[PDB]
RNA sequence: AGCUCCAAUAGCGUAUAUUGCUCGUAGUUGAACUAUUAAUAGGGACGGUCGGGGGCAUCAGUAUUCAAUUGUCAGAGGUGAAAUUCUUGGAUUUAUUGAAGACUAACUACUGCGAAAGCAUUUGCCAAGGACGUUUUCAUUAAUCAAGAACGAAAAACUAUGCCGACUAGGGAUCGGGUGGUGUUUUUUUAAUGACCCAC
């Protein structure tokens, strides 16, 4: 904002700037490998997930979408990517 | 809204230059704009430009020094023959040898001097000075 | 335009010239 | 607003307050109040038909003391404006040039030795900013770029 | 632009650079074809189908996990649409607002917004008639709406 | 000397005349590219929201007016002072209820919402709308609008005025949402994971 190149912008600025005004527009959400102890089961989860995803074997609620990023239900072990 | 992409790009570059910046974001790109920047580069009216790719419609970055006095685009892309190139150059450009006018002929996008050199004519895009 | 104006000038002139004084005969 | 006594009383309404703290008529007025009233009356009555320099020639004062005075006065006006807008009051809306007009300036009589506004900046904003010379001797400029008429093409081609 | 309005508030999801599958993904083309067609037999909307894929089924995008897009998959399997889902949804909202007008007649709010939605529908139906996947005499009415959503 | 001087001299002067608001139809403008993209073009869905936005009843605040009940009996009103009027069948006033018809103050503004006029108690019912966020959907479906249509309580006004823009940078404030950190404030096997700090 002081002054910068437009060619190869600094990585801190690429992260801090809006994700649509950067050089190549792209996402910021990711996925989560989450394990539920009801059957010791691992599921693939979107970070801005739009419906209440349930496990395949046992009927346990995983998360409810609260605005941008979701809040996982209490008692589930998550991991990024 | 969308007036024409050539008008949008050239208004952007002339605006930021007459203010006095040095790097301009022109988005989106087109091949006519690419050759426009190429001929402006080969006459040395800007510095160096670059096409940044994002696979929808790419961005254009330019480094320009100071020389763009005024350059634009004509809206009715009519016909010209070579005596009309003479009359149009004198009545459009500042003075006699000054600036260039850019032509779309059967040999594509180039100015009137290389056009008269290669003995062609065609439709007219705009002007640089 | 100019032809109409010049013929108007001549015609109004000579009409003013052909109108004259009353007389008893 | 066609009346004569009414509007004179109306614009003297702050002067009589300032030199009072009602004798508002023209006989029970006495002294400094009367002097300032007479000055303001002849001021307007000459301003309506005079040359503005010899109407209001501003009285001489060396440069640093006059600039210090105008600085202090604009500072007081700004603090007054801030206290009003913070504890919301209404106030007379004035043009962008002049300052406010307070009981401070009416009693202390600062208009004569500072003035309405910076006259140099007044003429500066009143003059027209210089554009470029017209090169484009053919068409009409627009956001879309040049537009050249078919009348022009039939003229030239 | 914000057509038929005044804002400038951008609501757009960006698009990645890469157009392939990610690494930790282990599901196959025909398997997601199975899941999409079973969802089509269930009866939801293909947009929401792709949503529940990227939430649940890990499908980052259906076209890139299988080179045919979602509508290509539905037209291939024979689940082709009768009128596109956008115009279907606009018709449903329009007939709902007309029901509200019938129950509460004196609502000029609903009147003006009904005029604007029918303007939008006139434009979009003009486009779908010009490309003519739609029968080129499709003339909307309230009874047509109540029959297509009921 | 036949007063003086100057200009054309084979030409020459005179006069007239001249050099409200929003939809939308014609027209006008209108993406990159050699079962393509999905434009910081447009529509759409979904998730959480937002709003003194809208229609329908509903519950309530006081105040005013009238009616009735009791109280002590000598003026009440309004105006600069007056007057009209009410006031021994008890005026005004104090207490009690009752009823009708309008309005929802202090909180109220550096604002929110609506296209404009307009928009302020409660809880439901119905139906719209903006913005946020999404590796969601289509595939350019956009735009400027003349004619036509919809919406607009309808004594009103009376010192107010700042160049203009196809507009470059900015700063402190707000309002609405998201992203992250951080501690408070919170609380804890049970109920809505809310408020505040700051960076984005
Ligand atoms: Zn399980």
């Amino acid at each position: 904002v002081l002054v910068q190149d437009l060619l190869h912008p600094t990585a801190a600025s690429e992260a801090r700037k809006h994700k649509l005004k950067t050089l190549v527009q792209g996402p910021r959400s990711y996925f989560l490998d989450v394990k539920c102890p009801g059957c010791l089961n691992i599921t693939t989860v979107f970070s801005h997930a739009q419906t209440a995803v349930t496990c395949e074997s046992c009927s346990t609620i995983l998360c409810t979408p609260t605005g941008g990023k979701a809040k996982l239900s209490e008692g589930t072990s998550f991991r990024r990517k | 809204t969308r007036s024409s992409v050539l008008a949008d790009a050239l208004n952007a570059i002339n605006n930021a230059e007459k203010t006095g910046k040095r790097q301009v974001l022109i988005r989106p790109s087109s091949k006519v704009i690419i050759k426009f920047l190429q001929v402006m580069q080969k006459h040395g009216y800007i510095g160096e430009f670059e096409y940044i790719d994002d696979h929808r419609s790419g961005k254009i970055v330019v480094q320009l020094n100071g020389r763009l006095n005024k350059c634009g685009v004509i809206s009715p892309r009519f016909n010209v023959k070579i005596g009309d190139i003479e009359k149009w150059t004198a009545n459009l450009l500042p003075a006699r040898q000054f600036g260039y006018v850019i032509l779309t002929t059967s040999a594509g996008i180039m100015d009137h001097e290389e056009a008269r050199r290669k003995h062609v004519s065609g439709k007219i895009l705009g002007f640089v000075y | 335009p100019g032809k109409m104006a010049r013929t108007m000038q001549r015609s109004s002139d000579v009409n003013e010239r052909k109108l004259h004084v009353p007389m008893v005969d | 607003q066609n009346d004569l006594e009414l509007q004179q009383f109306l614009r003297e309404s702050h002067l009589l307050s300032a030199f009072n703290n009602i004798v508002y008529q023209d006989d029970q007025v006495i002294g400094k109040a009367r002097s300032r009233t007479l000055e303001m009356r002849l001021n307007r009555l000459s301003r309506v038909n005079g040359h503005q320099d010899k109407i209001n020639k501003l009285e001489k004062v060396p440069m640093h003391i006059r600039r210090g005075m105008i600085d202090k006065h604009v500072k007081r006006i700004k603090k007054y404006e801030q206290e009003a807008a913070e504890g919301g009051i209404v106030l007379s809306k004035v043009k962008k040039g002049q300052f406010r007009k307070i009981e401070s300036t009416y009693k202390k009589d600062i208009e004569r030795r500072i003035g309405g506004s910076i006259k140099a900046r007044d003429k500066e904003k009143a003059t027209k900013r210089e554009r470029g010379l017209k090169i484009s001797s053919v068409g009409r400029s627009t956001r879309n770029g040049l537009i050249v008429s078919k009348r022009d093409i039939a003229r030239i081609s | 632009g914000r057509m038929h309005s005044a804002g400038k508030g951008i609501s757009s999801s960006a698009i990645p650079y890469s157009r392939n599958a990610p690494a930790w993904f282990k599901l196959s083309s025909e398997s997601v074809i199975e899941q999409i067609v079973k969802y089509a037999r269930k009866g939801l909307t293909p947009s929401q189908i792709g949503v529940l894929l990227r939430d649940a089924h890990g499908v980052t995008q259906a076209r890139v996990i299988t080179g045919n897009k979602i509508m290509r998959i539905l037209k291939s399997n024979g689940l082709a649409p009768e009128i596109p889902e956008d115009l279907y949804y606009l018709i449903k909202k329009a007939v709902s607002v007309r029901k509200h007008l019938e129950r509460n007649r004196k609502d000029k709010d609903a009147k003006f917004r009904l005029i604007l939605i029918e303007s939008r529908i006139h434009r979009l139906a003009r486009y779908y008639r010009t490309v003519a996947v739609l029968p080129p005499n499709w003339k909307y009415e309230s009874a047509t709406a109540s029959a297509l959503v009921n």
